[PDB]
């Protein structure tokens, strides 16, 4: 409900501290979660240049994009 | 900050919540291995326990919500 932010965080947490769309596809592909190759490249595009832990260390929820209503 | 393990389990659950798909220890483990970021295994267990009913926002509390010591 917050999009590929979390996948980005995962990749950056234990593989690559600057994840990309392909890394997202990777992470979600492993559990069979579908992803649009622009949507994640976009989330990453936003995410790129942030300190993952510190981001989520006060943001286990509403990761980057807060649920879009309407 | 947290422990990247705990936080990793967090995120595995996060991706799981993006499709809101089934939550199993092996599911979270699959995320863990996919990214390459490992967790304190009791977390994947307890996560799979709770996240089938609770919300990821509960992880921010992690039945403690402590700051200093």
């Amino acid at each position: 409900a917050m999009r590929y932010v979390a996948s980005y965080l995962l990749a950056a947490l234990g593989g690559n501290s600057s994840p990309s769309a392909k890394d997202i596809k990777k992470i979600l592909d492993s559990v069979g979660i579908e992803a649009d190759d622009d949507r994640l490249n976009k989330v990453i595009s936003e995410l790129n240049g942030k300190n993952i832990e510190d981001v989520i260390a006060q943001g286990i929820g509403k990761l980057a994009s807060v649920p879009a209503g309407g | 900050m947290a422990s990247v393990s705990e936080l990793a389990c967090i995120y595995s659950a996060l991706i799981l919540h993006d499709d809101e798909v089934t939550v199993t220890e092996d599911k979270i483990n699959a995320l863990i291995k996919a990214a390459g970021v490992n967790v304190e295994p009791f977390w994947p267990g307890l996560f799979a326990k709770a996240l089938a009913n609770v919300n990821i926002g509960s992880l921010i509390c992690n039945v403690g919500a402590g700051g200093p010591a």
